[PDB]
């Protein structure tokens, strides 16, 4: 019942890492 | 460092473009490998990945078989149709409803003809626009929410 | 919440880790 | 010895003129095609239907189908119309506000459109809600087996003057 | 059923800055 | 092997095409928000793939639409995933669009040189919203059928041609099979053509004038 | 009483419209809530919480007249496959919060549709269902996915008995149009007080209205109020309410892969950026 | 039929966006120009 | 102090490498999706069906459905299979040439695929035409009400060796 | 009024576009046979219009396909004309194509500078023939159903993937609803996209290299 | 007269095109008004008009409801599928059938690679092609017709 | 005989496959043809011609044995609405070519499905149907359009009687495998000649085959031919055949507009060319 | 029964006039 | 056949007529 | 039913030349 | 199901076309060139 939590977290992580990865990549905003 | 190539203001061709408001892809970082090939895929996979996660964590339902004889209670269009649905139900005059709705895209079409009075991009240098914008964006979310309340408690949003 | 928060931090940190890790390993081996 | 802009426009008129003709001609049937074939091109009112839109047998209805006979039927233009010995008229169940079927309240006698809290009488005519106009009416006679619903001309025997639907 | 909404609202908003900052930090640590 | 490049270069001038690409540049005023367009596009491509996918199992008929959906959800391999992505991606396409419109406006990018791009964009938005609304009713469930049964009456207020319009969209006086047929034709044939023509215009103009200027 | 729904509407408590038949006799409307987790794994006990709030320090009319408090009751409609957890698969912690509730199935078979009540409102402002999620792995005809849940909850005496006659926890109109003459108040050595009103005047008439003991009186004497007019007052402080929600009967593997894929994606994103950096350094040598 | 998670993502993203946009409109309404306009 | 073509190819490998991973991953389910769900994932042979593909009641068939019992049934994989007290095996009616249902000739005992003039016996096995292989076979038992058709393993009790269909 | 031309000219350079047109020329070796392409295209546009038209009444289901056709023929206004044109225009599209292929070949127009145009054309022909074959079965009459029931087995001869292929096209082991669904998706969604991409290529190349030389 | 503009063989640009086999739209009659605007519509309306006439004079039928249990007699694919259907039925080996069919488009794909040996357009100046063409066109119509005969009377076409 | 189709297959002469039940008893196959006009206007008499050719100077076996000639007969299946023209709406010219034919409907109602025969082949090598096309204008459920027409035609005695027993216009196999002993040829003072053959040898056996008078004999004496073997010869020179065709029940207006539109199109084409010429002359001034 | 003939003829005429009209128009083959 | 043939000839001729007619009328009025 | 085929074959073939020639004739009579 | 009218249009047009093509291949295999090839 906490593999469920890892699940939603995966959502939050990609959404976050993705922004992070864009910003980093284009030195950006 | 990044990667930078300043405008060649020595090129008449570039200058004529700038003049008609329009040579801005001739300078900057080089669009090819730097963006197109390396950050675009990042944005694409990211976009896809979020959507997939959402789809697993919160998959689509199957509701109940359409019934011609039984009107749901609890019947709303999708969120982006809230304001319009609001407008449409809370306006006793049907034609006026239609026109107000039609005015949403007809309106946005005039926007560039109205605001062509100047040539300011930056919303700070155009306080009237930025205000009528913000005002509208507000009213918009306002009726959006209103759509989720009962007809009466609607405009007020139950506050006054 | 609390349990999410932990996983979240550990998950990001974990990857942040690999990111930084990879720069230098990748840097301090003349690939960058 | 060369035609001026005047006579070139003339030719154009003839040419593009008739070409337009040809296009309008081609366009005509395509347009009519998309306009759906019309309900009953013979009369104005057809037979009633049930759930599956079949045919409502008169004696199976009377014999057994809810007390205080006020059931929903698939009537004129497919609008669900309440049927209430029977009653002369049917009552169109689409509220005049946005078009939700209005349930019948046997306990209060009024109709309530739950969509926005508007209500009607035992007759169709409205007494509240944001619905700005009474439920519709129509003739409910009997031809052999089933029921026959015809459009309601005469004046609203509830309002006083012409109907909003004629 | 509406605690889902504010939860999503806050995080969707909030996580942007976490991502943003996380991005910047990467920039500092690399040398931009 | 034998340089594929030269082969193509001789005939088509593959190179002029490469050069048009590697000579564009992104100005410093261009931040992450200048992704909303692409991201909206990307949500559309996801709609296209998954929507096509579903046209292999979905049956646009009042007797089978609902069961087809149920079948896609329960019995087709990854069907649940394909339908779910189609739902979310629909929702995100519309949202990302709206964000894109915010960026365009708070950037004055719709001005003189570019009012055509903005007008075409508004049409995109009307087309995009029409997808949502037609698609909403294909499950022919209770929610969707009732939503159709309402919007479809709205047009009748219009004076001379309000009933004709209504009739055209619903394939007759009331909602019914004709309606599902027409909404299906709309959602899977008309709108994907319209949206492709107007995206084609939107992009072409965009490519012709480059991005707008810095603020 | 939930069991009257059962008698009057045998086949189901929910009409095609979603109304729920309890609204037929319990005519007030107070708010009602259901909380389940966003997701559950197959074959897992979980907690579904019904909320049925009302002003606790408040009293209603009793059947004879007194002024006791009220009881609550609900019908909870779970998705196919779901059911009330086996006594033994319920952890102590939760057993304790569930209390002495008699989860009672709408009809034999329909174990996912649960009736409960009457239970005293002072203690059961919220009612806790110990429910056990089904298992797609062993029941070939239960599928992973999102499902609706429906709730109808009520507190307080209702307004109409299954017999079809009015109760006393509502208002009593006026029999016909006219003027009021006398108001007496009998009390059958069994059938408690029952104030009786009389009309008349104009076009003859001599009808009478007998009103049970409990509701107020907001009428005086010698006034001509038309027929069907609020001459009682509304005693009712109860009410019935609905809420709906959804729960995802979720499959671990669906999540476990989704995670793996998200990780591949982030990994891949990193590689692209790292790459971009390499190019940036390479391009730097072309600056000079 | 309403949908809390979406409705929330909508507002979070709307505001966070309206926000960063003005933030960007501003960051440039100050240290602007350079390169030659 | 600049990476050579060697180490750039390395990075590429890593980058486009993993991006391919991501695409293959996304592609995988889409592919499986288009492959239709399989007939009977439990056993190998289901019940038989009639015209509407319903369920062939045993006593309504025997009682009345053509003399010299050789009727067409909707069998394995949906192939129409002749049913001939009944008979052990069904005879697949798709000729082995191009796949036309082969009618039964009660008057000559042979089957004739009219598409290209090939013919079979009372047993399925072919005696002519361009059909280069005998009609298919399958078990025709009885479970309670209807019929139960299972795939035919054993060797062709007509040919001598393994079946072409096993 | 206010010269619409200048408006457009300022932004998009409407003129460069006019000039590309009015600077092309048709060489004297170019006879009436150099119409087969356009004529084939024209037959396709007629298919597109009428095919779209029919998607408003036709119902791709084994229970209603045949009656939908009957309805379009008997009850829909000019329906008979729309279906009939769709039949003839299908037949002429294929024929005109074949004539076009004759002209291309007996003109050596597929040579060095242009083997890509010819290859794309061959694909057009395979796509075009696939329309014909999928469409043939939508009436779900006797002729069409039986034709499908045959072609659909052909693939099974192929060694490793012959049964999978067959299964993919028919949506299972036998012909049935799945088959009609898939053929419908094919005929009204897949093929019109494929044929538009490859026509787009065929035309673009053609525009890039001009017509072939004189013989 | 017509309208003629001879190749400007003085333009290097035109010459380079001619060299790679490819400047033929720079000379001739002017494509715009002369053709595009005046004969193209003629060809289009003509094409449409014939099709409409055919559709009225000889409208589409509705055949009989598909029957899984009853194979038509009288079942042929459309004409353009005759040859292939011929090939397909009159060849005892299924795989060989498939490959022969597949060879029709794979074949036509090689055509420009095979005949690239020279650069002759005019079929007279390439007697081998023109012959293998004509031969094939013949064989093609040959099996096309054969498809309409019974299997046996097929190849012969009932003559030998 | 067409009327036997009627008795053995009451509901229709055409099977779902298109076969036509006459093929069941008449087992030979000779060619057969139907000719109608490509199109007819509503409510118009027209001629449908059935062709049933055979070698006229040819004879077949008779039932007892003789050698008379043969008769022809057909079943013609017209589309819904069509039927045999009223005696009075048939012009003299055509009445004369139709002869004394009894167009006989497959069953009451089915007037578009016509049986005809037996008629003597020497005269009715082709049979002419006077048919009257239906009228969409007065029969709301007949529509303009293309429709199929089906024909089955036969000449010559058939092979199986409705009773189910063999006739004599076919061949007779051999009863069982073995050798031939004696061949006698009875002739019941009523039941004509009937050569009788005998088998035997090997595994016992003593069966006999009785063959009616008419078919040939191509067997000798003392030969061992297996069971089911051509020991009769094939007497039959008849045969049955099918043809199909279509006819367009055509609406004048559809044609009249089509013409008008074609004229608009040609007119428009002319105008474009005339125009082109104007431009050509104009361009000529730009040459110099 | 000869408005039918005018009908087919209309087919033949446009097919003919069309070719005629092209040839004339582009002085052609 | 014979009847078609006549109509055919008359139909074409009729239009051929208008064609020629129109050239000259159109020509001998300075439009061509 | 096959007299339709040859009828169509001949005319489809034949009418081309009638059109062709008719075209040429127009050319002569105009002066090309 | 066969279709005489089409089948005929097919051949008429096929031959008439193969024909005029060769006719054109020929007309130019004789009075060719001019303009400069
Ligand atoms: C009418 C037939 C009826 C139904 C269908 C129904 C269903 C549910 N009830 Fe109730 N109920 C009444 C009617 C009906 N109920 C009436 C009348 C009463 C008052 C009777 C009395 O006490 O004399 C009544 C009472 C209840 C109560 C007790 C309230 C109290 O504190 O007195 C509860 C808890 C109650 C709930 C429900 C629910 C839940 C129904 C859902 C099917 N009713
Ligand atoms: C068998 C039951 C049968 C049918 C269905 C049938 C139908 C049509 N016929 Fe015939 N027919 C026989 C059988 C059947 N026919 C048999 C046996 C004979 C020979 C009887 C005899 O003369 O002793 C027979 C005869 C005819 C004839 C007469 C031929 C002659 O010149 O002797 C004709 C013209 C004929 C035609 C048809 C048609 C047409 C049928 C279509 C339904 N049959
Ligand atoms: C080359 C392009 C096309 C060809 C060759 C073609 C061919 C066909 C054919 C042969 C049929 C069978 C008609 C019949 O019933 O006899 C058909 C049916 C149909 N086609 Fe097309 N088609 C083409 C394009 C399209 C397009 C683009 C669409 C969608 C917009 C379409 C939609 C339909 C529909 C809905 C039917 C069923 C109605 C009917 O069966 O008559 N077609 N098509």
């Amino acid at each position: 019942m906490e593999i469920d939590v890892l699940g939603w977290v995966a959502l939050l992580v990609v959404f976050t890492w993705s922004i992070a990865m864009v910003v980093w990549g284009r030195n950006g905003l | 460092m990044a990667t930078l190539k300043k405008p060649d203001l020595s090129d008449p061709k570039l200058r004529a473009k700038l003049a008609k408001g329009m040579g801005h892809n001739y300078y900057g970082e080089p669009a090819w490998p730097n963006d197109l090939l390396y950050v675009f895929p990042v944005v694409i996979m990211g976009t896809f990945a979020c959507i997939v996660a959402l789809s697993v964590l919160d998959p689509a339902m199957v509701g109940e078989p359409a019934d011609p004889f039984a009107t749901p209670l609890e019947i709303l269009p999708e969120w982006y149709l809230y304001p319009v649905f609001q407008i449409l139900r809370s306006v006793p005059n049907k034609l006026l409803g239609v026109l107000l709705m039609a005015s949403v895209p007809l309106g946005l079409i005039l926007v560039p003809f109205i605001e062509n009075v100047n040539k300011f991009q930056n919303p700070f240098r155009r306080p009237v626009a930025t205000t009528i914008f913000l005002f509208g964006t507000l009213v918009t979310i306002w009726l959006g929410i209103g759509a989720t309340f009962p007809l009466d408690k609607t405009l007020t949003l139950g506050l006054f | 919440m609390i349990l999410g928060a932990v996983f979240y931090i550990v998950f990001i940190a974990l990857f942040f880790g690999i990111a930084v890790g990879i720069i230098f390993a990748i840097k301090s081996i003349k690939l960058i | 010895d060369v035609p001026d802009m005047g006579r070139r426009q003339f030719m154009n008129l003839l040419a593009f003129g008739t070409v337009t003709g040809v296009a309008l001609g081609a366009l005509y049937p395509l347009v009519k095609y998309f306009i759906p074939p019309s309900g009953g091109a013979v009369g104005g009112g057809t037979t009633a239907k049930d759930k599956l839109g079949n045919n409502v047998k008169v004696s199976k209805f009377l014999e057994s189908h809810n007390a205080g006979d006020r059931v929903l039927v698939q009537g004129l233009k497919g609008d669900p119309t309440y049927i209430v010995a029977i009653r002369d008229y049917g009552i169109n169940a689409v509220c005049t506000h946005l078009g939700c079927v209005v349930p019948w309240n046997a306990a209060e006698n009024k109709f309530k459109c739950p969509c926005h809290g508007s209500q009607y009488d035992e007759t169709g005519k409205v007494i509240r809600g944001p619905a700005p106009l009474s439920l519709a009416l129509c003739h409910a006679t009997v031809q052999d087996d089933n029921i026959v619903l015809t459009p309601w001309t005469e004046t609203d025997f509830r309002t006083g003057e012409k109907p909003w639907w004629v | 059923m509406t605690e889902e909404m504010l939860y999503a609202a806050l995080l969707s908003f909030g996580l942007i800055f976490v991502g943003w900052g996380l991005g910047v930090l990467l920039l500092k640590i690399q040398g931009a | 092997m034998a340089n594929v490049y030269d082969w193509f270069q001789e005939r088509l001038e593959i190179q002029a095409l490469a050069d048009d690409v590697t000579s564009k540049y992104v100005p410093p005023h261009v931040n992450i928000f200048y992704c909303l367009g692409g991201i909206t596009l990307t949500c559309f491509l996801i709609q296209f793939a998954t929507g096509f996918a579903m046209t292999f199992y979905y049956k646009p008929t009042v007797t089978e639409a609902y069961a087809s959906v149920q079948y896609i959800m329960n019995e087709v391999s990854f069907g649940w995933l394909i339908r779910s992505i189609h739902r979310w991606s629909a929702s995100m396409m519309v949202l990302m669009m709206i964000l894109h419109v915010f960026r365009v406006y708070l950037t004055g990018g719709f001005k003189k040189p570019r009012e055509l791009t903005w007008i075409s964009g508004v049409i995109l938005a009307v087309i995009t919203v029409s997808f949502g609304v037609t698609g909403y009713s294909l499950p022919w469930d209770q929610v969707g059928y009732w939503a159709v049964k309402i919007v479809s009456g709205v047009p009748e207020a219009i004076p001379v041609v309000g009933v004709l319009i209504s009739d055209l969209l619903r394939g007759g006086s009331s909602v019914g099979q004709a309606t599902l047929t027409r909404y299906y034709s709309a959602h899977t044939f008309v709108l994907p053509w319209l949206i492709a023509v107007f995206m084609l215009l939107h992009f072409l103009m965009i490519r012709k004038q480059g991005i707008s200027g810095p603020l | 009483y939930p069991f009257w729904a059962q008698q009057t509407y045998p086949p189901t408590p929910r009409e095609p419209t979603g109304r729920i038949v309890c609204a037929n006799c319990h005519l007030a409307a107070k708010p009602a809530e259901v909380e389940v987790p966003q997701s559950v794994l197959p074959d897992t006990v979980f907690k579904a919480v019904v909320k049925i709030p009302y002003d606790t320090k408040l009293q209603q009319v009793a059947a004879d007249g007194s002024k006791v408090g009220l009881n609550v009751g609900a019908v909870l409609m779970l998705p196919e496959g779901f059911k009330i957890a086996p006594e033994e698969r319920i952890p102590e912690e939760l057993k304790k919060e569930v209390g002495d509730v008699y989860f009672q199935p709408y009809k034999e078979g329909q174990d996912n549709v649960l009736l409960v009540g009457p239970l005293p409102g002072e203690q059961y402002q919220e009612i806790v269902f110990p429910v056990l999620s089904p298992n797609p792995t062993t029941d070939k005809n239960i599928h992973f996915g999102k499902y609706a849940i429906h709730l109808g909850a009520n507190r307080g005496r209702g307004q109409i008995y299954p017999t079809g006659e009015k109760s006393n926890n509502n208002v009593f109109t006026a029999s016909a149009t006219g003027t009021i003459t006398k108001i007496a108040k009998e009390e059958d050595e069994y059938g408690n007080v029952k104030y009786q009103v009389s009309i008349q005047t104009d076009s003859g008439k001599t009808v009478v209205d007998t009103i049970p003991a409990g509701p107020e009186l907001i009428v005086s004497e010698g006034q001509a109020v038309k027929a069907g007019e609020a001459l009682t007052n509304n005693p009712n402080v109860g009410g019935f309410g609905q809420d709906d929600t959804e729960i995802v009967l979720q499959d671990p593997n669906r999540v476990k892969w989704m995670i793996a894929f998200i990780c591949l994606v982030m990994l891949a994103q990193l590689m692209l950026i790292l790459k971009k950096k390499q190019v940036e350094k390479v391009q730097a040598a072309e600056m000079n | 039929m309403v949908e809390p998670l979406l409705d929330g993502l909508v507002l979070g993203l709307v505001f966070a966006t309206l926000g960063g946009l003005f933030y960007a409109a501003y960051q440039q309404y100050k240290r602007p120009n350079e390169l030659g306009g």
